[PDB]
DNA sequence: GTATTCGCTCTGCTCCTTCTCCCATCCTCTCGATATGAGATCAACTAG
RNA sequence: AUCGAGAGGA
DNA sequence: CTAGTTGATCTCATATCAGGAGAAGGAGCAGAGCGAATAC
């Protein structure tokens, strides 16, 4: 067995399993809970953090450590797609935990109140989702749970969302986020999570604007003075002191060489409008509805998603082999053709993400037009048979490309039985396209993975690939190195209406870094 | 720019003197200026 | 209290733009900085603030 | 042991200040200003 | 249509 | 019983001077009246 500072054991079999980073995180997490504070398990997508929360849970369980002997009633909330996958991991991993679900799916059969009643009483492990957590907050906060483990808790970055407000009700101070990118779009998020699991560290929203977002941010764009990137540089680097503690973020490349991954690669195809659809964009942009947005009156809501219909395919004016969706009127999906072809007379499987459910069906249609054998996951399915599709893609290769939807097919499932991965329509937020990528490249992937993700040359799809870009630098800045280059490629202005198609200290020490980050 | 000068019944001044002075060419507003007389050492 | 719509109509206009009453209008003034009030006074606010 | 005051309170009296209210009825005309989809939940089916 | 304004009538 | 399809509904997320009159309150002074308090 292995025995830590206090009194904390974790069995010799369970702790041998686990990798070197993943017991580095077991003792970080009973650190946190030595110090009553929660966590932020920033390890990336597929480093494994379902099983270092398992392990740690279990090891204080065993533990038997001093209300609650050992481990009290606990809470984990996870996106719906994943509960199950939670269940199968507890099972396997610690089988004396009872795990029971809180969900429709679910195993009990009666009231749920019940349910709640008897996890909280038998100390048991209650697996929610984030909508019943908002649903039921009336029941779900009055039991004194001792652990509130949100998996993927960057559904919780919008500090005025009624899921946020929910999730932090919870009086216990053993809070855990498990989200390999906790930080999407902005500063803002930072702050919702750690006032999720620690309340104090970053202060109220407004005083962490003014000493951190505004500053940090302001410091990337691209017409930045000096003084200001090297404020923003001092406010970075106070920021990752602020919360180093409480962030434990291993990448896949501090842990490649240690776990045995295949190689990866990330490509990036420019695709070309075709003569039809650049002629529907070009008379979009040339129209009276985009003219109105440019002088403020209407929302840019319509022009932007009607953009993005566009370069995805022109399903906004339908035009045998005519039919809707007809895959030759995209470049997109003839690149996609192209590809699907190569990569089955390749013998590979592939994963076809899409940000938009009715491009999904357009894809799905135009794979039935083909011979290939797909299957098919997206927010119309039945969350009961998800991990089953999984593991069917997951079990026989026969079936030779799984099409998703980033919000369902990303977020925390296991595909590595996907050999490509596709990223057929870019999101304004980087977050979803990177854990839709990382969906593949996971602890059990024996085989070469790379991503081809597709924008659509000289359109909005390119403009996004840029928001999206500058979103990410930002968010290194404050994850990996203060030091991040600024975002030069474009201004980030609302000219993204356009059509540009292609061709103890002694006080010496402390003294000298006070005057170091005071010269900057 | 001309002083008037006036008393009114009911108030606490016998008689209250008035300019509402202003510059010829139109630089700024006309700017008033009384001069009173404390009602009734 | 909210008053009803016929206290506070919602007349049309020689198009389709729908005017509201200055009830109406009002309510919405008093929604918003409830509202905003509410998630301060929930939330960690300066006491200055929440005056 | 009673004068005699005497400090302290209890109204109470003018007065000045604030503030709030009101200011005929009815009728005609002109003129100017004044988002969208994905995911989740649940409930009705809609059949096996 | 509403609001305001103005000009009028007895 | 019992899973799969269909609609409604909610959440969440994507950027960039030429009034006047009266009533209610508070203010400061004035005194009256009674307890104690020296003191002849
Ligand atoms: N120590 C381990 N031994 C064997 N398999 C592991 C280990 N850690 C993680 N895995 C596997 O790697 C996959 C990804 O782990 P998981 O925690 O589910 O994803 P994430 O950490 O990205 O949330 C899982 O299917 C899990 O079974
Ligand atoms: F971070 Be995910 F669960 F792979
Ligand atoms: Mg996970």
């Amino acid at each position: 067995d292995a025995e830590f500072d206090e009194g904390f054991k974790v069995p010799g079999f369970l702790f041998k399993k686990l990798f070197k980073y993943q017991q580095t995180g077991v003792r970080w997490l009973w650190e946190l809970h030595c110090q009553q504070a929660g966590g932020i398990l920033g390890d990336e997508m597929g480093l494994g953090k379902t099983i270092q929360i398992i392990a740690f849970l279990a090891g204080l369980s065993y533990s038997k450590i001093r209300r609650f002997e050992g481990l009290g009633p606990t809470v984990i909330v996870c996106p719906t797609t994943v509960m199950h996958q939670w269940v199968k991991e507890f099972h396997t991993w610690w089988p004396p935990f009872r795990v029971a679900i809180l969900h429709e799916t679910g195993s009990y059969t009666h009231k749920k109140e019940k349910l709640i009643r008897d996890v909280a009483h038998c100390h048991g492990i209650l697996i929610t989702s984030y909508s019943y957590i908002r649903l039921m907050q009336d029941d779900i906060s009055r039991y004194d749970w001792h652990y509130v483990i949100l998996d993927e808790g960057h559904k919780i970055r919008n500090p005025n969302a009624a899921v946020t407000l929910a999730c932090k009700q919870f009086r216990t101070p053993h809070r855990i986020i498990l989200s390999g990118s906790p930080m999407q779009n902005n500063l803002r998020e930072l702050w919702s999570l750690f006032d999720f699991i620690f309340p104090g560290k970053l202060g109220t929203l407004p005083v962490f604007m003014e000493q951190f977002s505004v500053p940090i941010t302001m410091g990337g764009y691209s017409n930045a003075s000096p003084v200001q990137v090297k404020t923003a540089y001092k406010c970075a680097c106070v920021l990752r002191d602020t919360i180093n503690p409480y962030l434990l973020r291993r990448m896949k490349s501090d842990v490649k060489m240690s776990l045995s991954l295949p190689d990866k690669n990330e490509q990036v195809l420019f695709c070309r409008l075709t003569d039809e659809q650049h002629k529907v964009y070009q008379n979009f942009v040339d129209s009276k509805e985009v003219y109105r947005i440019l002088n403020g009156e209407m929302q840019i809501f319509s022009g932007l998603i009607a953009l993005r219909k566009i370069c995805n395919h022109p399903d906004l004016f339908s035009g045998e082999e005519d039919q809707f969706g007809y895959w030759k009127r995209s470049g997109k999906m003839i690149v996609v053709e192209s590809l699907l072809k190569i990569w089955h007379k390749q013998g590979q499987r592939v994963l076809l993400f899409s940000q938009s459910r009715q491009m999904l069906d357009i894809l799905e249609v135009f794979l039935r037009a083909q011979k290939y054998t797909y299957l098919k996951m997206d927010g119309t399915t039945t969350i009961a048979s998800r991990q089953p599709l999984i593991t069917r893609y997951n079990e026989d290769t026969s079936i030779f490309v799984f099409l998703l939807t980033t919000r369902v097919g990303g977020l925390g499932v296991n595909l590595t039985g996907a050999n490509r991965v596709v990223i057929y329509d870019p999101d304004w937020n980087p977050s979803t396209d990177t854990q839709a990528r990382e969906r593949a490249w996971r602890i059990g992937q024996k085989k070469q993975v790379t991503v081809y993700r597709l924008l659509t040359a000289g359109t909005i799809e390119e403009k996004i690939y840029h928001r999206q870009i500058f979103k990410q630098f930002l968010t290194n800045r404050v994850l990996k190195d203060p030091k991040q280059r600024r975002f030069f490629k474009s201004n980030d202005l609302y000219e993204l209406f356009t059509l540009t198609s292609p061709d103890p200290l002694a006080s010496s020490s402390l003294l000298a870094k006070m005057r170091a980050r005071n010269h900057l | 720019n001309t002083v008037y000068v006036f008393a009114k019944k009911d108030s606490k001044y016998a008689y209250t003197g008035e300019c509402r002075s202003c510059l010829e060419n139109s630089s700024r507003p006309t700017s008033t200026i009384w001069v009173s007389m404390l009602a009734r050492a | 209290p909210v008053p009803p719509l016929s206290v506070r109509p919602a007349v049309v206009m020689q198009g389709s733009a729908r005017n509201q009453d200055d009830l109406t209008h009002k309510l919405a003034d008093i929604v918003k900085i409830n509202n905003q009030l509410r998630r301060n006074e929930q939330n960690g606010a300066a006491a200055h603030v929440i005056a």
